[PDB]
């Protein structure tokens, strides 16, 4: 049987050391946690129906030692419950002490720790942007496979007190009743096109009255009436998404009807942006916290 | 679109803190792949999504297949 | 009727014997004891309010013949107000002779005498660490049942003149509030993990920023910045626990503001410890008296 | 903050007895299917006989087959 | 005085960089030493120089007793 | 009979660990890092005649991590010259540490590496301020008395390419001929006054014309003249010196015949010090460098 | 700053593969029974191999690496 606190407490011990030391579980701990997370998953439905109070942060991509700060900002798990919106893999050096400990936390907080999946939770991506190349490398092919049936189980998107609706990449012309989100069976694959695609990759763009093309490659972009009317007919107060780099962690759209959230400052070491979560209260008073690059 | 009442509030305090100072440059392997790694990988996902990877019977048709 | 005298005497009666010589209750006399501070237990908080005077006293581990020397040392009550840090039973050879004379303490001074429960106060442990073994040898099964039932109504913590919180283990990272601890009910067993099962079994490290590992493959280490930002935030001064064996006796963490008890000198034969006392008087001045092993 | 609680400096010291105080470990013996004899008797009698007040239940340590 | 001449310089130029940030602060027994403490310290100090700890023949006025 | 490399690359690879984490030396190891070094210390003289180039450095008192991150800053041997002027146990956490690596740097560059005699290398001072609660804790008092057996075969002053004389504390009185230094026999403890106390316990004081009280209840303070007397007797252009926490890591005085170096910032916890090392390259240029807390 | 500074060198990432040798390559480890008797011995063989045989330029014999006896 798996020894939650243990793997916890052998994650967080790096705390206090220099980036970059590494976690070393051992391979059934790690299938251990992606089994156990993945039967929660499944559990719990697709489309969350979550309650403040509730902090919500965005993209981590293996940047390890950056979801410890981000921890010991806003407090570790029971102090605040968490959402988050995907792309925990990728491109970090560490992906898997990241993935870890949020399956970790899933785990021992099931009911006030929620994660929803990024569009490199799916195994055509992680394949190459480096998540399988750190399974394989530090232990082998089986468990990224073993990974990918539980990203497959991860929920696609959560409403926050029937005014919030949280998804990782964005809308999708596809979208017309709330119900299309629940009826989507796990586990799944991210399809190349369609619903689920363009939940986990769609874009906001300015410049774009309706729907426009994505230079990603995949999904769509979409303009400010788009959300409003999405909002309107909903009777949804806020879109809340991640997916994008933006220099305050947080960036608002279409009249406030729109944020975006990213919680990797200094990403890559290419960008100087400041990491953000958004905290949610029982009034639903919404209010931002960013870690900013020196 | 206007009488609709709105319900949630945004506080104008934004909390500001300071990140861990660190090398985050990252290797990037996907660079040095070629035509012909593609094509593996390609044939490898068809596979391994084929006769490995579980799929509920109703999300069969959202399984992402590759081109040879 | 109960024949408390008659039990505590012939429970103190092999005082200058030969360690190891039994005293011989009858089952009947066994199952009164359980079952009268059971309903003591059950009559006061299971976080205990107390006041100085108090000597407080850790592990004794059915070293019989050493609980009786610490009574010598300190008085037999009602001589001093005495507060017990758990673990009175498994490991040594007359655990029976200890809780016995515990609990017919606690039935005799129930307003100066008090004992909190260990992590060997639970079922699945001290089944296997010896004091089932000790009970089915010399009695049978069911008595080791009745005992369970008696810890299972133990008191968990205890803060005296609302400056020292003591418990077992330690603190909890689902600790945020006494109130948690006050809405446990008893009858209980400790669970594998969380907050009761923190309290009994986490220990201190000086390596430790928050929270870590556990050698014990159970519940979690802590550090020096979590028990100051607990004494700060409860407007408590100190931590006082066990549940470790130190070289003196007792043994200071985090300049002062936790203190590890261990009152079992020359533990198991395996170590050359001294075991000790904490007293803390109306001024709630402390000062600690040790029983060294010559 | 204020702090109100003091240390004295004068630690009492006295011997304890001296004994032979080394026990056996019996359960450094137990063989898989001793343990799995006992997980098995601890999930019957927890289950059963041993009084868990109606709110603490969730609390209680089944133990794996 | 003033005329003898010298030969050390300084540069101009001080070099800076961050300390390691952590928490220094450490406890400080010595402070809570009592007279009977510090008397069986002084005899213990007294018997280990006396009796133990190597001293050349010429620097036995040197060492350093305690009052009892 | 010793492994050098094996104990200096485990001192060192704790280096990017959270500050505090102790290294696992066994007690030969310590014990022949202190009897080899021992007797280099007593193969070379007790005044010591060095040239430059060298990095001179002051306390430490056993802040192992800012140790390292001096040598990070300034070059690991033999990057650089090194002597330090003393006090290297004593009120920090880890004096074990220190020494041992100061120690194995000794004997592993007995020609570039230099240890001066500070007043807390005696046993009447570091039985007291911590050094020999660390030994008792983690090894035996036996150790301690080894290390005493160590220090009492230190160094007492340094003097560089002919102009730069060095000691931990300051003059003496007492002191009129290097000679005096010279004919003192090791191994010797510190005396309770006199010029070997003198050497590693007094300070300057600007409000005396000569010499005056020591607030620390030993040796005496000295003013600027006396320290112009003295360099020009021998020809001398500066005393370096530490034994004092200075603001920026190095200060001034007599118009920069005297500077006190201090190598410990943030010394205690308790003052917002620069911790600094003097470089003197070939030509007798000085030059400083210091690491400030932020 | 480290980022900064030029550098010449460059990887192809096209990387030849061919098939080595397929034999058993099993070997012996004669050192591996080397009871304390026979290092006692081996050491003192070197010891007076290299202390009147074996040629040392004159400013190395500070390297030449001696054996506990
Ligand atoms: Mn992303
Ligand atoms: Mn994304
Ligand atoms: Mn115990
Ligand atoms: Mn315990
Ligand atoms: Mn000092
Ligand atoms: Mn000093």
């Amino acid at each position: 049987s798996l020894n939650l606190d243990s793997i916890i407490g052998r994650l967080l011990e790096v705390q206090g050391s220099r980036p970059g030391k590494n976690v070393q579980l051992t391979e059934n701990e790690i299938r251990g946690l992606c089994l156990k997370s993945r039967e929660i998953f499944l559990s719990q439905p697709i489309l969350l129906e979550l309650e403040a109070p509730l902090k919500i942060c965005g993209d981590i991509h293996g940047q390890y030692y950056d979801l410890l700060r981000l921890f010991e900002y806003g407090g570790f798990p029971p102090e605040s419950n968490y959402l988050f919106l995907g792309d925990y893999v990728d491109r970090g050096k560490q992906s898997l002490e990241t993935i870890c400990l949020l399956l970790a936390y899933k785990i021992k907080y099931p009911e006030n720790f929620f994660l929803l999946r990024g569009n490199h939770e799916c195994a055509s991506i992680n394949r190459i942007y480096g998540f399988y190349d750190e399974c394989k490398r530090r232990y082998n092919i089986k468990l990224w496979k073993t990974f990918t049936d539980c990203f497959n189980c991860l929920p696609i998107a959560a409403i926050v007190d029937e005014k919030i609706f949280c998804c990782h990449g964005g809308l999708s012309p596809d979208l017309q009743s709330m119900e299309q989100i629940r009826r989507i069976m796990r586990p799944t694959d991210v399809p190349d096109q369609g619903l689920l695609c363009d939940l986990l990759w769609s874009d906001p763009d300015k410049d774009v009255q309706g729907w426009g093309e994505n230079d990603r490659g995949v999904s769509f972009t979409f303009g400010a009436e788009v959300v409003a009317k999405f909002l309107h007919k909903h009777d949804l107060d806020l879109i809340c998404r991640a997916h994008q780099v933006v220099e305050d962690g947080y960036e608002f759209f279409a009249k406030r009807q729109l944020v975006t959230l990213f919680s990797a400052p200094n990403y890559c070491g290419e960008f100087d942006n400041a990491g953000a979560m958004m905290s949610v209260d029982e009034t639903l008073m919404c209010s931002f916290q960013i870690l900013k690059p020196a | 679109l206007r009488e609709r009442k709105i319900l949630i509030r945004f506080s104008d305090y934004v909390e500001v803190a300071d990140a861990q100072d660190y090398d985050r440059r990252a290797d990037k392997p996907w660079t040095r792949l070629t035509a012909a790694d593609k094509a593996a990988i390609r044939k490898e996902l068809n596979e391994f999504k084929s006769t490995e990877m579980e799929v509920h019977e109703l999300s069969r048709h959202l399984t992402r297949f590759h081109r040879p």
